[PDB]
Formats: C-alpha cells, structure tokens, sequence
C-alpha cells in the first residue's frame, strides 16, 4: 500500500508507461503492473487559509 | 530446350522475394517500422501494434 498526496492534474500520471514530473522524477510504476489505483479528493483537510 | 531446370531456379527467387515483400506490411497496424510505433505512442498500444 503506497500513500502519497498530489496535485490535481497530475493524478493522470499515475498509470504504467506514463510521461511527466511525477512519473519520471517521484513515482514511477512498472509497465507490467498488477494492483489497482484509488485517488480522491480532500479539499478539505489538506488546504488551509494562509 | 532448359524450361524445366529454369523453372526450378525460379521458383526459389519469387518464393524469396515474396517473403521481402512481406516486411513492409502494415497488417492492419499504423506503419511497418516498429521503432516509430515504439517511439510514438504508449506502451499498452504497442504491445498490440507489436
């Protein structure tokens, strides 16, 4: 069970034999990967005022 | 008067050069060469054009 946070655009990247920042430069998944992928939303607890 | 030993010889250059001509069919795929189709598009894709 991998856990990271990310932007909201970039959430694409996160797929076997994608291009970008995140997959070339913090997360990178094999091309033959098995397992599955949940990304939500939490506008709410991971921003704040200032 | 040889017909018969020529005929022998060509029938090995077209069964020959039909196998060449075979290398330059697209079988449905986007182009022949298989290093464009790896160097163009994503990994899930190629595996089928390939």
């Amino acid at each position: 069970a991998d856990s990271f946070v990310i932007r909201g655009d970039e959430v694409r990247q996160i797929a076997p034999g994608q291009t970008g920042n995140i997959a070339d430069y913090n997360y990178k998944l094999p091309d033959d990967f098995t397992g599955c992928v949940i990304a939500w939303n939490s506008n709410k607890l991971d921003s704040k005022v200032s | 008067a040889l017909g018969k030993l020529q005929d022998v010889v060509n029938h090995n250059a077209q069964a020959l050069n039909t196998l060449v001509k075979q290398l330059s069919s697209k079988f449905g795929a986007i182009s022949s060469v298989l290093n464009d189709i790896f160097s163009r598009l994503d990994p899930p894709e190629a595996e089928v054009q390939i």
